């Protein structure tokens, strides 16, 4: 298997790299290597190529850009007739599309780091880089802040997030994963970046997201997302045992509902948990 | 050259010193009548140029007055209409003339804006209803004007503690006969065990669905999202605008103290820190619908509006 | 220091008993080797004795314990004049008062065991004897249910409390610290031993508590609570940090509201969260 091996030499050479943009690096240098002058024996190749990286890779953010890149491959062979041409001009609008993802984490950093004020407390769960993006914008234009991060208790990352925010020298402090409701009262605003956007608004996320954003919501503290485009997936869960068991492996994933997330955070804009679904439905599943 | 130099100096003092003129249509009514006399005697080769012209005195008039984004967010809709106009056209000496049938097409929509409100008023009071509204705006007044035509129902006006506006909309609604009943705003949640629903208008949607508005109106929509009332916001479009709430911190618009606590109190003036903000801030899970002229929509909603209305490369000016 | 190392052998020598029976065991055998015929000079004694006990162990069930037993010995002082009659009589009423502690466990499994129904889910936070006590006495009425047991991160005793459920052969599941909210949609029913409560009924208790009873308000779920007599104390706190700080020493406590708690379990009864508020103003501080 080819294709794992690359996604793993794409995802291992830079630690500071998410997975699904190397899964849609791999899809793409898949679809370069295919060769197949066909457009159901090209769906076929890159359905086999999707159910390979999710049977590897657990994440729903590697299913929701594998869903992406097949939308997009349907409208590129929806567009063009001729599949000769079409061939290059998906290839040609695939790199165009990584030139925009690639350039995502800026629009985030430059967008979202205006709402954070002066001597506030930012509550922040496990490792991601939008969250350490933003919060190193945010103070990149001298702003202070408290920060508490939570501990990440199955994979110690949040431990890993204070130790790259103290390199940074801003005021970090480790708490418990179970006392994300002892802090909520001085914590006046909570930012926690999401790795998986469903369609009606919540997200999902780690397994100590959700109920923060319950905790979120007695306590009436705005619960803020950030999430890139390639996250989001067309999925509905009702309750947190709806989630496909193929992204739960003690779970290691839940589901946040819309009406406990305050805003989102997407390169197209500070938008409200309302849109992705018209962005959902205006991309056609 | 000069008339248009003199008249832009006078539209910002105007806008600096107080409020000029009252009501925001006639406003808006100048402020696309300056846009459209800034842009009928220039010279320009590409619209880039008077996008970053557009843009160089919308950044004045928004430093004019901050809190006052009126002229801002039209500004930004006029800056939408000649990057739509330039697309257009793109995919170039007509281009003036189009932008002019523009601008008076969005003057023919902003003057029927009000009765459009009203046309659509009817689906939204029954007979033996209460009526909860805080301030004073020309919209719902005359949302209530109308709606007592053919309908027989109650209105609560809950006067404004810096400056009392609602006495002036009870004497005009009272003189149509619509049964008014004055109160102070600190009996709200004392009155909302009663109230079926709250009809009140604003000064400014933000871009979340959020809104600016007069001030005590937030407690309002808390004290009706704590009985479950539906919150009627009766706005126009001029009134949007995609200016978050945390940006800057320039939210609330302060006035002087002397409504609060007058200069005759004593030497206790010196020791006390009196503030007056006459704006106060909604966010949208307290509201439940808007009501434009092109009907109503959910708060869930205003993005589109915001997608169709502005340019989120304009949010800046 | 006698007294810390006749509390340190009354509770080594049980590992099924709780901490106040033995601070007031190690208060009555103070009382009764003091011999100092003085009113204040017995209280001022008791009162170094509770401060010794407090200094030693952190919890607020021995505080509360000694506050109960100081107004238990003013209340002997303040019937009885004369001090030689009444320092017998009070030895007489704390042994009698200890007898009727000793007991009161079983008045919680025979009165508290009903409630659950059969086929349930319960949910329980970290070790405690009152609710495996209320846990076998359900068991011993022939009841079914599975168990949902909270990790406790700080002390791996909800993992002990597993261990010893398990050798009692009933379902008992291990969930993670942060899977409280993932939970609370299958425990139609949560029961959480407390080791303080307050006057306005709320409870003090470790840091797991509080956010699950705030998944217990917006899950509707309803959130009971066992704890005794001695664990009743003459405190108000009004936030998360209101709470003394010499009951938190990464905090090990918190507080949960008496709105988000359904109902409480004493040897008085199955009693209203208000309850205790009558009961701590009718013993007068």
């Amino acid at each position: 298997k080819e294709l794992i091996e690359y996604f793993k030499s794409q995802m291992k050479e830079d630690p500071d790299m998410a997975s699904a943009v190397a899964a849609i690096r791999t899809l793409l240098e898949f679809l370069k290597r295919d060769k197949g002058e066909t457009i159901q024996g090209l769906r076929a190749n890159l359905t086999s190529a999707i159910e390979t990286l999710c049977g590897v890779d657990s994440s729903v953010a590697v299913s929701s850009g594998g869903e992406l890149f097949l939308r997009f491959i349907s409208l590129a062979s929806l567009e063009y007739s001729d599949y000769s041409k079409c061939k290059k001009i998906m290839i040609e609008r695939g790199e165009l599309f990584l030139r925009r993802i690639s350039l995502s984490r800026n629009k985030i950093a430059d967008l979202c780091h205006t709402f954070i004020k002066d001597g506030a407390t930012i509550l922040t769960h496990a490792y991601s880089r939008v969250v350490l993006r933003v919060l190193e914008a945010a103070v990149a234009a001298k702003k202070r802040f408290s920060v508490y991060v939570t501990e990440s208790q199955p994979d110690l990352s949040g431990k890993k997030m204070a130790k790259a925010l103290c390199h940074l020298n801003v005021p970090v402090t480790v708490v418990l994963d179970a006392a994300v409701g002892y802090i909520m009262e001085k914590a006046d605003l909570v930012i926690v970046g999401a790795e998986g956007v469903v369609e009606n608004g919540g997200i999902i996320n780690k397994i100590g997201t959700n109920q923060m954003a319950v905790c979120a919501k007695a306590q009436n503290k705005p619960f803020y997302v950030v999430a890139e485009s390639f996250k989001f997936v067309r999925l509905f869960p009702l309750n947190q045992q709806d989630v496909p068991d193929k992204f739960k492996y003690h779970p290691w994933v839940d589901y946040t509902a819309p009406s406990l997330i305050t805003l989102l955070f997407t390169d197209l804009g500070v938008l409200t948990p309302s849109a992705v679904s018209d962005e959902l439905i205006k991309l056609y599943l | 050259g000069s008339e248009l130099s003199e008249r832009i100096e006078s539209f910002v003092e105007t806008l600096k010193r107080g409020g000029g003129p009252r009501s925001s249509e006639e406003m808006a009514r100048e402020t696309l009548g300056l846009l459209r006399q800034i842009i009928t005697d220039h010279r320009w080769s590409n619209a880039g140029e008077l996008m970053e012209l557009i843009r160089r005195e919308g950044r004045r008039m928004t430093a004019a007055q901050p809190s006052e984004t009126t002229v801002g967010n039209m500004v930004r809709r006029v800056l939408k209409i000649i990057r739509e106009e330039y697309g257009r056209l793109h995919g170039y000496a007509q281009l003036q003339s189009n932008i002019i049938e523009a601008i008076n097409e969005l003057l023919v929509e902003l003057e029927g804006t009000m009765e459009n409100i009203a046309a659509q008023a009817l689906e939204h009071i029954h007979s033996n209803e209460v009526i909860m509204t805080i301030g004073f705006s020309r919209t719902v007044e005359a949302f209530l004007k109308e709606a007592a035509r053919k309908r027989k129902f109650h209105v609560i006006v809950a006067e404004c503690a810096p400056f009392c506006q609602g006495h002036e909309m009870a004497v005009n609604l009272s003189k149509a006969g619509i049964e008014t009943t004055v109160m102070t705003d600190a009996a709200i949640f004392a009155v909302m065990s009663r109230v079926n629903k709250v009809i009140i208008g604003t000064k400014t949607i933000l871009a979340n669905g959020a809104l600016r508005a007069v001030t005590g109106t937030h407690t309002l929509a808390l004290a009706a999202k704590h009985h479950s009332t539906p919150l009627i916001v009766c706005a126009p479009m001029f009134k949007l605008s995609p200016q978050f709430p945390n940006e800057e911190d320039s939210f609330h618009k302060f006035v002087a103290p002397e409504e609060v606590l007058p200069f005759t109190e004593g030497d206790i003036l010196e020791k006390v820190s009196v503030h007056c903000p006459v704006f106060d801030y909604v966010p949208p899970e307290l509201i439940t619908l808007f009501i434009s002229n092109i009907g109503g929509n959910a708060p869930s909603y205003i993005y589109r509006l915001m997608s169709e209305l502005y340019h989120p490369d304009d949010h800046v000016l």
